[PDB]
């Protein structure tokens, strides 16, 4: 236990880093698409209204950016501390896009200081589009990049092994993995989305309460719609993702919809409570999807958890974690596909608190879900990383100091998110 | 092994580029600190605060690239270096986020703003020493000691006459070249201070940094002579890097025309780290840790090289149109 | 290869759309 404890202790401190992370992350991904959004509509419309809620995002983005920034250091330091050994051989792979990422985000971060200090110096707005249209570009960017890394972790190759020894090692082959596009996409989508959810959630919030109409109501009305698409789009791209598990790696995917067993047409499942040594409990399941509409054919036979060892086996709680995530997505649509519908171009609800509620619920919930995917697809993986990569077991270093400092930094980042959320209300109870 | 060694030379200088920028930051952030600890005016902080954070952001810049850049060409130290270093780095990633939380809070949060500038003081000189820690021992040992290597007790290698010898390679020369920087566009009547501060640190320089210069010369005579050797072949190289200091300190006693002062700061620390790494090279702490140990694919080497290029090529002409914003005068 | 490339697709996409609320629904209504 002097160096297996650490096993766990190190994945304990990394998803309390990393979960951390992502609160001030998708943010840094999707708002700034929405401000460029936000500014063109202003200009497009000669609505300087709009361009107000670009700034009064900016002005918080900035906040949630630093925040992003720190656990960003964190995570990026931790990473090979935590995980010697994996970095030992992978590190030649993974060096580029993580990089890539962080490169991409300077070169938005310049673009954003721009605009941030010349737009209260220099001339027209428009010259302020064209330097929040690189902004945006650069965060999909930093996702693209560092997603790639996930993706190749999920899947090779782009090397060889000599007795261990990773060589032989193309860029663009581990970059451009099979995962890749499903990954980039769904986690683009689902970061648009969650972040177009969390502003409706503000203007929900301020109109519902003082209802200043003024903003508002554009706010709620704009970035409700967009939420709308992102979510479809992100839910398209989840179908597809969830395609991709059950054609390339169905471990993950028949331990989320619990499909031990082999079969044409296997149906999914709503809720359900298997304790890991099998118990089926509650039992709400569903004809298969991801064969009729997805292969074209409903007897598509997916493969089955019982054919996979149960020592590449993930755990079988991940199930929850879909339920949470796609039923997330799936009601939050529905609410953003209904306001714009009836509480806008139907029947005036708009004013009603019936929504004003559920779209303040709407952003938490979106990242609540970010949270839990991330869970899903991250937890699908522990099993895999010890055998055509290198034993997780044997990937971590030590157990005395672990299990403080991941004391430490919890108290540390408790401490960061609530200053952050604290400040960053603050500064919207101010009204700049 | 080329593209190899020329990695780990650009990168070091990714570390030079770091510390270029970190040391104005550092400084300001401290500097500023006690010189607002007397009014905690959140007007000027206010006023500075809106400026200085960028320089730390481009910071990080610099440091993360350096972090990421050195494991693509030695995976090897990401196993040693990473399995060793447990401890300094998460106490670094403390400050660094305690610094980043405030300089964020503090745009927007006045209550912060003067209290919590007690953390600038406490983080804007304690990083300093967690980075030169790691810099220390990347020249050390933890299983690596004299007659044919004991296994050694990291709890106590803390202190030694070796490791307060980078920590004043650091701190002062953090002060001395903050100090250059803020005296070199010090346009104001109350730039008289700044450079009795800068004296006092250039007096530093050629004192406790030059000094421990050599502090590491008669620590490896006894620590590692191959090391001192190279250094003793490098020598020179601080020679003319203590000449580059004299130029800059004619500069801090004469002229206004401040540029050659940075200049040659520039190039005296430059040349000053610059040989303090090419000493230490080329190998990287271990035998193991040699350059080229654990031969990694070198494709991904151009690549990274590339990556490198793409990011000096922000980091320098961000700093040279920062240098253009404030000007205008072409 | 079509399910390989479409879902970057569907996000462009889904961009695209998400700026034309801001023509259609927006700009000349409500
Ligand atoms: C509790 C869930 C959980 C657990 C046990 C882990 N992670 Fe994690 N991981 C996530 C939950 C997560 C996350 C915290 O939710 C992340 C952070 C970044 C993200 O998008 O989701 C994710 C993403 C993520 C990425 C995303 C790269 C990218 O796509 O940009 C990397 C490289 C890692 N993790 C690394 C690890 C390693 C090496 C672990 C050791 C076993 C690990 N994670 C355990
Ligand atoms: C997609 C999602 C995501 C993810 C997943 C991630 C994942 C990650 N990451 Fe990140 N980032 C991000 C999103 C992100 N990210 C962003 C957005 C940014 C910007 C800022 C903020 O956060 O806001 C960063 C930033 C960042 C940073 C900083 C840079 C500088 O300083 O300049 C770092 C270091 C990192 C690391 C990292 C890592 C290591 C990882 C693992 C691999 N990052
Ligand atoms: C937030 C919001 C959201 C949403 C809505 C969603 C919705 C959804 N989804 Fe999701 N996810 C998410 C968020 C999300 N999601 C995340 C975050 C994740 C993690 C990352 C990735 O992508 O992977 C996932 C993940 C994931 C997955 C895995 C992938 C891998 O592993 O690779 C899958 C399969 C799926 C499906 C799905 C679906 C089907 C749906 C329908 C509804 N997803």
């Amino acid at each position: 236990m002097n160096g297996y404890d650490p096993v766990l202790l190190s994945r304990i401190l990394t998803e309390l880093t990393l979960t951390v992370h992502i609160i001030y992350a998708t943010i840094g991904v999707g708002v700034p698409l929405m401000i460029a959004i936000a500014q063109w509509v202003g200009i497009r419309k000669n609505d300087m209204h709009y361009i107000l809620l670009a700034r009064r995002w900016t002005r918080g983005f900035v906040i949630t950016v630093a925040v992003g920034v720190v656990t960003g250091t964190a995570i990026g330091l931790q990473l090979s501390l935590l995980w010697p050994n994996f970095m030992q051989l992978a590190g030649q792979v993974i060096s580029l896009p993580l990089f890539m990422e962080t490169f991409a985000f300077f070169f938005e971060a310049i673009f954003l200081g721009i605009y941030l200090y010349t737009w209260d110096r220099f001339e027209n707005q428009k010259k302020h589009l064209l330097l929040l249209i690189p902004v945006a570009i650069g965060s999909s960017a930093s996702a693209m990049f560092i997603t790639m890394v996930n993706a190749f972790m999920n899947t090779p190759q782009g090397f060889e092994l000599k007795n261990g020894e990773l060589v032989n090692i193309d860029p663009i082959v581990a970059m451009f993995n099979p995962a890749m596009p499903t990954k980039v996409a769904h986690v683009l989508a689902t970061s648009y989305m969650t972040s177009a959810f969390v502003l409706a959630s503000i203007a929900a919030w301020h109109l519902w309460k003082g209802n200043r109409h003024i903003y508002h109501r554009k706010a709620l009305h704009l970035t409700m719609k967009t939420a709308f698409i992102f979510s479809v789009a992100s839910a398209l791209v989840g179908d597809l993702s969830g395609k991709f598990l059950a054609e390339y790696q169905p471990e993950k995917l028949a331990a989320a919809e619990w499909h031990f067993e082999t079969s044409s047409h296997a149906p999914l499942i709503l809720f359900g409570t298997l304790e890991e040594d099998n118990e089926v409990k509650y039992a709400l399941e569903i004809p298969y999807a991801l064969s009729i509409l997805a292969h074209n054919h409903p007897a598509a036979v997916v493969t089955g958890l019982n054919d996979i060892p149960e020592d590449e086996r993930p755990p079988l709680y991940i199930h929850y974690l879909f339920d949470v995530m796609v039923t997330i997505g799936v009601f939050l649509m529905v609410v953003a596909a209904v306001y714009w519908l009836g509480s806008i171009f139907r029947w005036k609800w708009t004013a009603k608190n019936w929504f004003f509620g559920l779209l303040v619920a709407g952003g938490p919930l979106a990242m609540i879900a970010i949270e839990a995917g991330w869970y899903l697809a991250e937890v699908g993986r522990q099993p895999w990383i010890l055998r055509g990569y290198m034993k997780t077991a044997e990937g971590a270093t030590t157990s005395a100091h672990v299990d403080t400092m991941l004391v430490l930094f919890c108290l540390l980042y408790i401490v960061l998110v609530i200053a952050s959320a604290t400040v960053l209300i603050r500064m919207f109870r101010r009204n700049p | 092994m080329t593209l190899e060694v020329i990695g780990i030379s650009v990168l070091w200088l990714f570390l030079f580029g770091y510390i270029i920028v970190a040391s104005i930051d550092f400084g300001a952030g401290f500097f500023s600190v006690y010189s607002h600890w007397a009014n905690q005016q959140h007007i000027l902080h206010r006023i500075i605060q809106r400026y200085l954070s960028p320089v730390w952001e481009v910071t990080n810049v610099f440091l993360v690239f350096f972090f990421v850049g050195i494991v693509g060409f030695f995976p090897k130290t990401a196993y040693y270096y990473g399995s060793i270093l447990l401890v300094p780095a998460s106490i670094a990633i403390v400050l660094l986020a305690i610094r980043g939380s405030y300089y964020a809070f503090h745009t927007y949060g006045e209550t912060e703003r003067n209290w919590y500038l007690l953390a600038y003081g406490l983080t804007g000189l304690f990083i300093p020493a967690s980075l030169s820690i790691v810099l220390t021992i990347s020249e050390g040992g933890f299983v690596e000691e004299n007659a044919a290597g004991v296994a050694l007790d990291y709890g106590k290698l803390f202190a030694s006459p070796l490791s307060w010898s980078v920590v004043l390679l650091s701190v002062t020369s953090v002060l001395y070249i903050s100090a250059v920087f803020l005296t070199y566009y010090a346009d104001a009547a109350g730039d008289e201070q700044a450079r009795a501060l800068l004296r006092r640190y250039a007096l530093l320089w050629s004192g406790p940094t030059m000094l421990s210069a050599l502090l590491i010369i008669y620590q490896l005579r006894y620590h590692n002579p191959e090391h001192y050797d190279n250094l003793w072949n490098v020598a020179w190289m601080l020679v003319i890097s203590f000449l580059f200091f004299v130029i800059t300190v004619w500069l801090l006693g004469r002229q206004r025309r401040f540029g050659w002062a940075f200049i040659a700061l520039l190039f005296q620390y430059a040349f000053a780290f610059y040989a303090y790494g090419i000493s230490h090279y080329p190998y990287l702490l271990y035998p193991y840790l040699t350059i080229y140990d654990g031969f990694t694919n070198e494709t991904m080497a151009m690549a990274l090289i590339v990556a490198f290029i793409a990011g000096l090529l922000l980091l320098i002409p961000s700093l040279y149109l920062l240098m253009r914003l404030f000007l205008f005068n072409k | 290869f079509l399910i390989m490339y479409a879902p970057m697709v569907v996000v462009a996409l889904s961009v695209v759309a998400a700026f034309w609320v801001g023509l259609k629904d927006v700009h000349v209504n409500e």
